[PDB]
């Protein structure tokens, strides 16, 4: 019964960052879908995670 | 390991159609009844008879006990 | 008889080596290949260069060896110049000289197992091979082709690190060689694909002038690795494999045990390295340090002149050879007496190891012939000798 | 509306394998520690729809050294019979209730060797003239290894038709009395459909972008068909009259696993070096086939368990 | 010394043949071994998403050429020609001239980026440490007519960045 | 090699090979060979003194016959268009069919090719090259 | 037209979405491309499949060093390619023939034989700037098929 | 009456697609070997005697069985003895 114990980890990991627009916009470039925790500062809008 | 699961749910779903389609045609063509099969020539003789006496021209309809009372 | 030239075909492997096949219906019985796809003008080209300037054209002679080539050159030059290299430097030439054998003996099996047609042992081992090019970039200058060994010993010292990395690397490698043991040894079909193929075992297996494996693993015990020294290389302990009969499957099983020797030697070499210097001290051959070529007067005149011209080599012919990981490596370096050398004739393997394909092939199929070639481990550009 | 049953079986089965070359690689991907199609999909699922456009843009140059009436004739039959063989196949209801159809599958699959002899011969020299012969010569040897052990289970199931084959396997999973036959079924069917261990398989190299795609599309059509044919025969499913939907749920999902097996065996093994390849049939396979052919005759007799028909 | 591998006579008795008979007949080989070593599929794919992710390097990595200069601009090059005489491909060509202030500088300065075989000896031959192999693999133009670098690429290319260059020399100059 | 007039012939695989127009009257014009064309320019590009004195291009020996159309099927043994096909790059059943059958061997007082020498090419030697059909050996 | 020119944002997109390359392994620049095939910088499934038969190619790659004994064999394979082709040569010995450049028997350039579009420099380009050259190539396809017959 | 109207759609679909494939969207304007013969003859021999082997499942719902038992096993014998003399010489096959 492991379809829900790791799904609770993945539920906030998918839904709980940006919602539906922040997920689908970053989806349409690659499979780079896991959001980074720590952020960088430089420079324009390219926050090096 | 995750990305292969949308790969499975495309071609495998593409086989779900004709088994669903055909079982929603012969069931639909005979009005919620299965199609009368005929493998032996004695079996066909019923359909060759009963179509001529069903009501007008059909093999998927019945008469019942109340026909001749 | 049909005269097909199955070669120039870019059928994986190495789209080169175009040859003829006068096959007698199904068996071949006559094979006369053509070489010369890359002649490149190598041996004529070196006649205008100096000693330090000509050095990377030994490096690009293989595809694989980066520190086993230039090992056969500096040791072919330091004998002429009456120099022993300093002792810290000799422990590195054995370390990288026993790390390139963990590049040929990975490529010599996978690329053979790709002509055959297996897919997955090609990707299962090169993904582990990436953990090793980070070394080459960290120490010398580049991905592969490194002008790193000099005639004055090692170029420079390897930085902080690379001792808890190699010990980290080498402690997790024998599990990966235990993978291919399950992949090929206990399997039957690959055993059935290669048994009793290329049975060449007589004294014409040595009259053809073969070097190692496609030697001793077929019989005659001899090698250049403990009858002839290089550096501190006899002070380590190891054994040399011998197979049973004279076919490819008993020259294949050299290479599984050969990789099980290089792990021991690395785990034996790390315990014995002393701190010391890098270069030869007398500085008529080694350049002086960068912090020295900006202060004193004696440093620049033995810096600025040492790059306009090269060294001063005495005359008299010389010759040596070492263990390339597929064979001997003959260099007959003719010296004249100036900064520019005279004739530099090289002997590489493949001259013997592929002229004896005539004897080895016949009496057999056509599908046998591609399975023959990936056992000798023949690399072109290296047959340019 | 018999015609709309036709178009809702031919068209929805083309996308069943046009979206499989994707699945071919990703299953190949996640063995080699690598990912699927990454930039176009995003999950890959937009890759083959663009690649299908390319092979009809790119120019199909014709050989001047060949005829034209023969050269396009082999792709005519390539979609002809290799799609016709789908027709009397139940799920749980076949399109045609043939009174005998197991002979009908072999009758159509025996003309599969009659297509490869065209394209190599009418085209060109050597490779396309001698190399295309041997491939018939291996695939003529795998009907006798196919049809005999096929006949050994009709002795126990009961007859030729396929509609009775479901009822007779409603409690069994008939691999259990025929697990020796299960190897020589699946090995032989693997070898006929020209796949990775049993390969020697010039009958493709001359085809440009136009008609190469057919004899890549028809060859794939065979391979899920030998999956769906083994599916109704060995691993029979349960049947419900009042719920026909539950049949097809656990029908294709079992054939889809065996579809992966052709992708899975391909990622393990080398070739067989042609002289061995027929030598392992006559010397090795065929004497066991005759022995088990004698086995399934005496045992239903020495059970008083003859299947009724 | 020795080792005799693949040299072992068979068992040849009553019971041990049943281990070699069950092997061929029922295939306890080739599935327990080769069907399990492939799967082994559940490991993480170690792939770099190249336009987004990038791999490791070293501080001594070679690449694009560039020229440095002192604090406020001086042309650190002194045109002492030593990088020319050790270039194996002779990709250097320099014509010098006394500039009117008096100190000598360059007029033409060329690197045949086609011919350049990247022996990097130019980096290890300049006494005043002028030319530097800058660590940026940004390349791939569309003509042969473009990659021949003149001087006014190289001073500009040496001044698209310097803090990239000036930190790698300062972390590596103690070794060499 | 890849002109239109000579490739107008043998691209006529059809249910009838008709000449223009079932008559051997005017055929043919002067087919000068393409090496002579590019050789005339490079001699004139620093000739000198060749401005105003316009020049004419001599063809082969000498006028030509009706045999040319029979010469096609005897030895042949009977670029930014679009993504699929161009809708109109036709054979043009219009004034295309008459622009070639109007020979006009014009005034020989133009100097115009042999003086801008040297250009001398037959037809029978260069005909093997451009024609290419299904036999290719015999 | 807005209707017709919308179409080539599919077709000139589709050709830059599926490239089936040939590789000519001749010298040390062949080995580094194999590491691009090795799944670190996994070359497959970023738009581009692995090796393929010589018939079905779009993008040929010359790597290494050309000799005069290979100059006929290069042109014959170059003829057999279909029409929307491109030539991209990696390696510093395919841009002037590196050094070996003054040798008596090396093709000077790999440009005096075939017309090549993208030049990656370097003894081995490190399988790091080479994916950058390929994304340059798909960036080069901004061409059009409509408004070519629609103009002339 | 659709059998025969069942495959007519299938064959008109294949011959349609080649015209969009080979046709209009293109518009470009043996030595003998004996060992590779005897296996075809050998196959056709065992191809016949499986068609006589073919009528078995209808040959069980029958009369007195030991006629049909002992005779049907005899065809397998003749199919097997034919192997053994041929097993004495197969060639490089
Ligand atoms: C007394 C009671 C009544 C009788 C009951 C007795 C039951 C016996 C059941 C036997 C039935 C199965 C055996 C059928 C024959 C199998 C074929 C075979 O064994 O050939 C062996 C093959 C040939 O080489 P060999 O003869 O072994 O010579 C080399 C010796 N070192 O050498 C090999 O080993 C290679 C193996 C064949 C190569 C192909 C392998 C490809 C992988 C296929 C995987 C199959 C997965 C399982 C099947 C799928 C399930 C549907
Ligand atoms: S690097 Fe040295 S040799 Fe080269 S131009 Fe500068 S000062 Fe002169
Ligand atoms: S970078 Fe290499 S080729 Fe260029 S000048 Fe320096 S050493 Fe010579
Ligand atoms: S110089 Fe460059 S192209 Fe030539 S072999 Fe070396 S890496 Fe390959």
């Amino acid at each position: 019964m492991e379809l829900l114990q790791v799904l609770k980890r993945g539920l906030q990991q998918v839904s709980g960052h940006g919602g539906l627009r922040g997920y689908l916009r970053v989806l349409f470039r690659a499979n780079d879908v896991r959001v980074g925790t720590l952020v960088g500062e430089d420079k324009y809008g390219n926050k090096y995670y | 390991w995750f990305e292969v699961l949308p790969g499975i749910a495309v071609m495998g779903v593409c086989l779900f159609i004709p088994g669903m389609a055909t079982a929603r045609i012969h069931r639909f063509s005979n009005g919620g009844k299965e199609k009368r099969v005929a493998h032996y020539p004695y079996q066909w003789y019923l359909m060759e008879r009963d179509r001529r006496v069903s009501g007008v021209n059909r093999s998927y309809v019945s008469k019942g006990l109340e026909n001749i009372d | 008889n049909l005269t097909l030239n199955f070669g120039p075909q870019h059928p994986a492997a190495h789209g080169v080596l175009r040859l003829v096949m006068e096959l007698s219906g199904e068996m071949v019985r006559k094979c006369d290949p053509h070489i010369g796809l890359l002649h490149r003008g190598t041996e004529k080209l070196i006649e205008y260069k100096t000693y330090l300037q000509a050095l990377p054209y030994f490096d690009r002679l293989d595809y694989v060896s980066m520190m086993c080539n230039e090992q056969a050159y500096s040791l072919a030059v330091e004998k002429l110049l009456n120099i022993q290299p300093p002792p810290r430097a000799q422990w590195i030439r054995v370390l990288f000289g026993e790390i390139t054998r963990l590049l040929n003996h990975i490529m010599a099996v996978t690329t053979h197992a790709l002509d055959i047609g297996a897919m997955t042992p090609f990707f299962w081992m090169f993904e582990e091979r990436e953990k090793m090019f980070e070394f080459y970039e960290r120490v010398s200058g580049a991905r592969m082709h490194a002008a790193y060994v000099r005639p004055g010993g090692v170029h420079q010292d390897l930085p902080l690190g690379l001792m808890d990395d190699i010990y980290e690397f080498s402690k997790n490698f024998s599990l990966r060689i235990d993978e291919l043991e399950e992949m090929l040894t206990n399997n039957r079909i690959w055993r059935n694909r290669t048994v009793d193929i290329g049975i060449v075992t007589a004294e014409d297996a040595l009259n053809y002038g073969f070097s190692g494996v496609m030697l001793r693993g077929s019989g005659i015990q001899w090698d250049l690795r403990k009858t002839q020294p290089y550096d501190v290389y006899d002070q380590v302990e190891f054994d040399v494999p011998i197979g049973s009969r004279g076919d490819c499957y008993d020259r294949y099983l050299c290479r599984v045990e050969e990789m099980r020797q290089s792990i021991r030697i690395i785990s034996q070499c790390l315990n014995k390295m002393p701190p010391g210097e890098i270069k030869v001290d007398d500085a008529k051959v080694s350049p002086p340090k960068r912090a020295e070529m900006k202060t004193s007067m004696e440093s620049l005149i033995h810096h600025f002149k040492l790059y306009t011209e090269g060294y001063q080599v005495p005359p008299g012919a010389t010759y040596t050879a070492i263990e390339a990981p597929k064979g001997e490596f003959g260099v007959y370096l003719v010296s004249d007496g100036s900064s520019r050398p005279y004739r530099c004739k090289i002997k590489a393997p493949g001259f013997a190891h592929l002229a004896g394909l005539d004897k080895m092939s016949k009496g057999h199929m056509l599908a046998d012939v591609v399975a023959i070639i990936g056992t000798q481990d023949i690399v072109f550009g290296e047959v340019d000798r | 509306m018999f015609m709309i049953n036709i178009l809702m079986l031919i068209i929805p089965i083309l996308l069943a394998v046009a979206f499989l070359t994707l699945v071919e690689r990703k299953v190949l991907g996640y063995m080699q520690l690598r990912k699927g199609p990454n930039v176009v999909g995003p999950y890959g699922l937009l890759q083959p729809i663009a690649d299908a456009i390319k092979l009809f843009i790119k120019e199909p140059l014709r050989p001047a050294t060949s005829s034209a009436s023969m050269f396009i004739l082999a792709p005519i039959m390539a979609l002809g019979l290799a799609l016709t063989m789908w027709i009397p196949l139940p799920m749980p209801y076949p399109l045609i209730n043939m009174n005998l159809g197991v002979l009908f599958m072999l009758a159509m699959s025996s003309l599969a060797v009659y297509s490869i002899l065209w394209s190599g011969w009418a085209s060109n020299s050597k490779y396309a003239l001698i190399g295309a012969l041997r491939a018939v010569a291996q695939t003529i040897s795998y009907e006798v290894t196919l049809a005999i052990i096929l006949l050994s289970v009709l002795l126990m199931s009961g007859s030729f038709t396929l509609s009775t084959l479901i009822t007779t396997q409603e409690q069994m999973w008939l691999i259990l009395p025929a697990w020796p036959l299960a190897m020589m079924w699946f090995i032989s069917t693997l070898a006929e459909t020209n796949r990775a261990p049993f390969d020697l398989t010039g009958f493709n190299v001359e085809y440009a972008a136009g008609p190469f795609a057919l004899f890549f599309m028809a060859e794939y059509a065979n391979i899920i068909m030998m999956n769906i044919f083994t599916a109704i025969l060995f691993l029979g499913t349960s049947h419900n009259p009042h719920m026909p939907e539950l049949y097809t749920i656990n029908f294709t999902i079992k054939s889809l696993l065996l579809t992966m097996s052709f992708l899975w065996i391909r990622a393990s093994y080398p070739r067989f070096r042609y002289d061995q390849l027929m030598h392992l049939l006559w010397k090795n396979f065929l004497p066991l086939t005759l022995a088990l052919c004698m086995w399934h005759v005496s045992l239903p007799i020495l059970t008083s368990g003859i299947p009724p028909q | 010394t020795y080792k005799y591998v693949n040299l072992r006579e068979p068992s040849m008795d009553m019971k041990s043949v049943t281990d070699r008979a069950a092997q061929t007949l029922l295939w306890t080989e080739l599935i327990r071994g080769l069907g399990m070593t492939l799967s082994y599929l559940f490991r993480e794919p170690a792939t770099i998403n190249y336009p987004f992710e990038k791999g490791p390097l070293s501080p001594r990595f070679r690449g694009e050429h560039a020229l440095r200069r002192y604090p406020s601009g001086e042309e650190r090059c002194i045109a002492c020609k030593l990088c020319e005489a050790v270039c194996p491909a002779q990709a250097i060509t320099i014509e010098a001239e006394p500039r009117a202030d008096g100190s000598r500088r360059t007029t033409r300065y060329d690197i045949d980026m086609t011919k350049c075989i990247y022996c990097g000896f130019c980096q290890e031959a300049c006494p005043v440490d002028a030319i530097v192999e800058g660590p940026n693999f940004e390349f791939s133009t569309e003509t042969h007519e473009e990659l021949l670098y003149n001087k006014e690429k190289l001073l500009n290319n040496g001044d698209k960045w310097e803090a990239e260059i000036a930190a790698n020399i300062q972390a590596d100059y103690l070794y060499r | 090699r890849e002109d239109r007039f000579l490739n107008y012939f043998a691209n006529i695989r059809w249910f009838g090979g008709v000449p223009l127009i079932s008559l051997g009257k005017k055929t043919v014009k002067q087919p000068v060979y393409i090496v002579d064309v590019t050789k005339g320019i490079i001699n004139a590009i620093k000739d000198p003194d060749a401005r105003g004195k316009t020049f004419a291009f001599v063809g082969p020996s000498r006028y030509l016959l009706f045999d040319l159309v029979q010469y096609v099927f005897a030895v042949a043994h009977r670029i930014g268009r679009l993504f699929e096909i161009s809708p109109f790059e036709p054979w043009t059943t219009r004034d295309k069919v008459e622009r070639i059958h109007t020979t006009d061997k014009i005034l020989p007082h133009l100097p115009g090719l042999e003086d801008l020498g040297v250009e001398a090419t037959p037809l029978e030697l260069k005909a093997i090259e451009v024609l290419r059909r299904h036999r290719t050996y015999r | 037209e807005y209707v017709v020119a919308k179409l080539d944002d599919l077709i000139n997109w589709a050709r830059r979405s599926s490239l089936w390359p040939m590789t000519f392994g001749l010298a040390c620049c062949a080995v580094e491309m194999m590491h691009m095939a090795a799944p670190r910088y996994d070359m497959d499934r970023f738009g581009v499949v692995f090796r393929a038969s010589p018939r079905q190619s779009d993008v040929m790659i010359v790597a290494g060093t050309l000799t005069n004994k290979m100059a006929p064999a290069l042109r014959k394979v170059y003829d057999q390619m279909p029409e929307p082709r491109y030539v991209v040569s990696m390696g510093s010995c395919a841009n002037g023939g590196g050094y070996y450049h003054y040798s008596y028997s090396v093709v000077r350039g790999c440009d005096r034989i075939v017309p090549v579009d993208i030049y990656v420099p370097g003894c081995p380009p490190t399988a790091e700037a080479l994916l950058y050259g390929i994304l340059q190539l798909q960036k080069k396809i901004k061409r059009e098929k409509r408004l070519r017959i629609w103009y002339r | 009456m659709n059998l025969m109207l069942a495959l007519l759609t299938n064959f008109t679909l294949a011959t349609l697609l080649v015209i969009i494939a080979f046709w209009l969207p293109q518009l470009n304007v043996l030595p003998f070997s004996m060992k590779f013969f005897l296996v075809a003859i050998t196959f056709l021999l065992f191809d016949l005697e499986i068609a006589l082997l073919l009528p078995l499942p209808w040959a069980s719902q029958t009369a007195n069985l030991n006629t049909m038992l002992t005779m049907a096993l005899f065809l397998i014998i003749l199919l097997a003895v034919s192997l053994a003399y041929e097993w004495t010489q197969k060639g490089l096959e």
